[PDB]
């Protein structure tokens, strides 16, 4: 029943469905606030209580795909979290240069957000948007070399990393698991 | 030695399977290997007249204190491997056939068997019986994307009438433009009469 | 044949019936419905059940039924109003088969 | 596994062997007719036969030779350069003939060896499947290098990368 | 100077849909990365049909009763089909890993000795796709196969062959997991949690086959066998990622 490219791993629009469903702080263009003197949101799988309360030109926090849908009627714009800044993000870079064992202390989700807000926020940045994609190939890049430094190292018992993306996990999932699999297999089958 | 022509239909099951990773879409099937299936039933039938010639003549007894084991072990495994070679090509144009069903009937005759059609037309009613009772709500057949844009553009390629949908009523002139959901259309797009993002 | 309907038939429109439509077969059974075939249902649903066919769940039976022998023949994705007069043909078919098996005369 | 076709495929190569019993009535194993097989006889005979005649049989019936797949020149190549070495004009299904043979044979060195090799070859088939152009002969002549094992881990690395490089860089 | 955390803190004090919802994506993230097939959350699939149903009605009554704001009915809509989305890719999942494993299912059904049952394991409706799957499966290959061949030969639950007739699941396969501590954010309950040097507390397990003791410190991601994370996952202190 399941596709054969669905079966031991996520699509990375899966991934993009995992991260929609979070949440992220967001400046509302429209007023829907009851004042003292519109069917109500009424949302099931969020919290509707910081939608219903929702007010002009402040800061709310909504799930992303409300953030999308609302940026798409341009009712609502999303505000970039503090990592997305050009200081944040040098400061990641030299977190990595300066550390080559151990990945920086990045958000799980860095890459699938900076793609959907690159891709759906164009006006909705303070730093430019150019050096801010500069340097996220600059982090993928140098993320990218210290996973290929930390393959060799792989193990029949395990294997640890601190803080990989999810989209990484999808990046290195099939390779990593099936190469271990077959490790173990040898080995498994090299005892007695 | 013997299942070396079961060997050889487990060679065009690996040329399907490799058929099936490089086309995305579901083509048609090749044609289901009547002949070396034949030529397997009439080694497994001379497999059968050797086990019981041999176990007539261990009643008669003559040299088979220690050989008749081993020739009986030699002719077990070759029907094991006979029946190995073929349910891994059932299975495979099973399995194969299984996705055909989860994927556009449930939301070319010529090359399948009799016993396989039946088997797809039954299996086709297990997965109509599927999304009926409970779990009625989804449907099991439906699209495996996420629904990450709930508005889509959709382009007509096919005249097909006109349709109707839950609340309104839709046209399929050919080479026109809908701005609309991508649930109301997602059945029409796996049909392939529409085709857009 | 088919049981016996108390009130007379009305002339029921494929207005009203779109909820009715879609959600019931279309959905749950995924089968295309065309003008003609939706307006020749409609106008069987009305013969068989009169005015109450918004809260009549043989209605709802009925095209379950309908999708279910669509799907046993397969005779197209679409829904055609020659088909669906064959299917009904059939459908007084097998009920008469069915009415001889509840009683046997 | 039951229904792993490239496990039937690799159940189907030929190892050769030593008969150990006068067995008549089994010419049929080196194409003759009706030969009973004589004392000591040098065959090659399938793996589904051998891998439980050397099982069965005290001594049993047949006695696996030590094939030219795990011979001490292929050893030593292995051990010299993994990488561009050839595994599909050696064997086509060399690495569960090698699993296979290490399950039967319990041999430590031999699983060492598998396992360098298959952690140089994976650092390259790594490689081989991050590249994405905007085909190279040098990742070619690779995949022409390649066990049908390696091609299937090759091919789902290679599309999963080509997805999500799609995902990431358009709709 | 006075501590002052744990006074001001008792003075600040003087089942829901959300947490459902992240329970069921927990499972999906669980299943699809799993290898075994795993127990059925009943409780939790009722109530969200009970709430997609009662949604239904909901949403179909305000479509009755159609100012004009339509984006809280565009938010009911994303919201049934995302939620549709994630029943069926879940339910697709299980049922193609019920596939895959019907004669060890069978086999687990036929050994009473054994505490795993299908009512504890598979829905109503798995249960019936299974049983119905693995009788049509059987008549194709009788009708197929297995009439040509002798009585010893035609057995698909055999154990006796050269090659293992039923599949078995990989109970070693390494899978991605990254450890969220207990459930709750109570820590010292737990009797398996222990503390570590560099503050860091971690979860101790046993490799068998190595026999080697591994250290799982919370807040980190590893990749590791399955059979040695079962018992921690059935109790559901990781998240297989």
């Amino acid at each position: 029943s399941l596709p054969a490219h669905l079966q031991q791993t996520f699509s990375p629009e899966e991934i993009q469905f995992i991260v929609e469903n979070e949440p992220i702080k967001i400046f509302p263009r429209i007023t829907t606030r009851q004042k003292i003197r519109h069917t109500r949101w009424q949302l099931i799988t969020t919290d509707d209580k910081a939608l219903n309360n929702m007010v002009a030109m402040r800061s709310t926090e909504v799930v992303l795909w409300i953030a999308l849908l609302l940026k798409q009627q341009s009712k609502c714009s999303i505000v970039a979290p503090q990592w997305l800044t050009t200081k944040e993000l040098d400061r990641k870079i030299q977190y990595e240069k300066t550390h080559p064992d151990r990945f920086s202390e990045l958000p799980w989700n860095w890459l699938v957000l900076a793609r959907i807000l690159f891709n759906k926020a164009k006006d909705d940045f303070h730093d430019p948007i150019h050096e801010l994609r500069g340097k996220i190939q600059d982090l993928r890049e140098i993320r990218q070399i210290k996973v290929l430094k930390g393959l060799k190292y792989l193990n029949e018992s395990h294997l640890q990393l601190d803080n990989l993306s999810l989209l990484e996990i999808n990046e290195l999932r099939p390779f990593i698991t099936e190469i271990m699999d077959k490790l173990r297999e040898i080995h498994t089958a090299s005892l007695t | 030695m013997y299942g070396d022509l079961g060997n050889k239909l487990v060679l065009e099951a690996k040329r399907t399977k490799q058929l099936y990773a490089r086309s995305n879409q579901d083509v048609n099937l090749p044609m289901y290997h009547e002949d070396i299936i034949r030529n397997i039933l009439k080694e497994v039938s001379n497999l059968r007249k050797n086990t019981e010639y041999l176990k007539e003549q261990q009643q008669l007894g003559m040299l088979d204190d220690k050989v008749a084991k081993c020739q009986y072990f030699v002719t077990l495994l070759c029907m094991e491997r006979n029946k190995r070679c073929l349910l891994a090509y059932q299975r495979l144009r099973t399995d194969i056939l299984d996705s055909m069903a989860w994927n556009n009937n449930g939301l070319d005759t010529n090359n399948l068997s009799h016993q396989e059609q039946e088997y797809l037309k039954e299996y086709c009613d297990l997965i109509t019986d599927l999304k009926s009772g409970d779990l009625v709500d989804i449907d099991l057949s439906g699209s495996l994307v996420p629904p990450s844009d709930v508005f889509i553009d959709v382009r007509v390629l096919k005249d097909a009438g006109e349709i109707q949908t839950e609340y309104g009523v839709f046209n399929l002139i050919k080479d026109s433009q809908f701005f609309v959901r991508q649930s109301d259309v997602e059945r029409l797009i796996q049909q392939g009469y529409l085709q857009k993002i | 044949m088919f049981g016996s309907g108390n009130v007379l038939p009305v002339k029921i429109q494929p207005p009203l019936l779109r909820p009715l439509a879609y959600r019931v077969l279309s959905r749950k059974y995924g089968l295309s419905i065309k003008s003609d075939g939706l307006s020749a249902l409609a106008e069987f649903v009305g013969t068989n059940i009169g005015a109450n066919w918004r809260q009549g769940p043989a209605t709802i039976k009925f095209l379950e039924q309908f999708a279910a022998v669509w799907k046993q023949q397969e005779r197209g994705l679409f829904i055609d109003q020659s088909g669906v007069k064959e299917v009904i043909q059939e459908m007084k078919e097998r009920e008469k088969v069915e009415w001889s098996h509840e009683h046997p005369i | 596994g039951y229904y792993d076709i490239d496990d039937v495929l690799a159940d189907g190569t030929e190892f050769p062997c030593k008969f150990q019993y006068d067995i008549p009535g089994l010419g049929y194993l080196e194409n003759n007719p009706g030969r009973p097989i004589t004392k000591n006889t040098k065959l090659s005979l399938p793996l589904w036969l051998a891998r439980i005649l050397a099982i069965v049989g005290p001594v049993p019936f047949v006695e696996l030779l030590p094939p030219d797949m795990f011979s001490t020149k292929v050893m030593n190549a292995i051990k010299t350069d993994p990488v561009a070495l050839d595994l599909h004009s050696i064997n086509s299904h060399f690495f569960s003939l090698a699993i296979k043979w290490i399950m039967l044979f319990s041999e430590k060195e031999l699983a060492n060896v598998v396992s360098e090799l298959l952690l140089q070859r994976a650092q390259e088939l790594n490689h081989h499947a991050s590249s994405l152009s905007i085909t190279n002969i040098a990742t070619s002549t690779f995949l022409l290098k390649l066990e049908e094992m390696e091609k299937e881990i090759y091919k789902k690395s290679h599309e999963s990368y080509k997805d999500t490089k799609r995902w990431m860089f358009k709709k | 100077d006075i501590n002052i955390d744990d006074i001001l803190a008792e003075l600040d004090k003087e089942v829901s849909p959300q947490q459902d919802f992240s329970d069921l994506m927990k499972s999906w993230k669980n299943e699809r990365c799993s290898p075994e097939l795993l127990p059925y959350p009943h409780q939790l699939m009722k109530r969200l049909l009970n709430r997609i149903s009662m949604q239904s009605q909901l949403i179909e009554n305000i479509s009755m009763g159609f100012n004009e704001s339509k984006l809280p009915l565009l938010c009911m809509e994303t919201e049934l089909e995302r939620l549709k989305f994630v029943i069926r890719s879940y339910i697709r999942c299980r049922l193609s890993k019920i596939d895959k494993f019907s004669l060890y299912l069978r086999q687990l059904n036929e050994d009473e000795n054994s505490l795993i049952s299908l009512t504890d394991l598979l829905s109503k409706d798995e249960i019936k796709y299974h049983d119905t799957h693995s009788l049509i499966w059987l008549k194709l290959v009788n009708d197929s196969i297995l009439k040509y061949m002798p009585e010893e030969l035609q057995a698909i639950n055999d154990t006796e062959g050269s090659v293992n007739m039923i599949d078995e699941p990989d109970w070693n396969k390494f899978v991605f997991i990254h450890v969220n501590g207990p459930p709750d954010g109570k820590w010292n309950e737990d009797p398996l949690l222990q503390e570590n040097e560099f503050g860091k507390p971690c979860y101790t397990v046993t490799i068998p086959d190595l026999k080697e003791e591994v250290e799982l410190t919370i807040g980190s991601i590893y990749v590791m066998r399955y059979e040695v994370i079962r018992d921690l996952l059935r109790d559901d202190k990781v998240a297989l990622i």
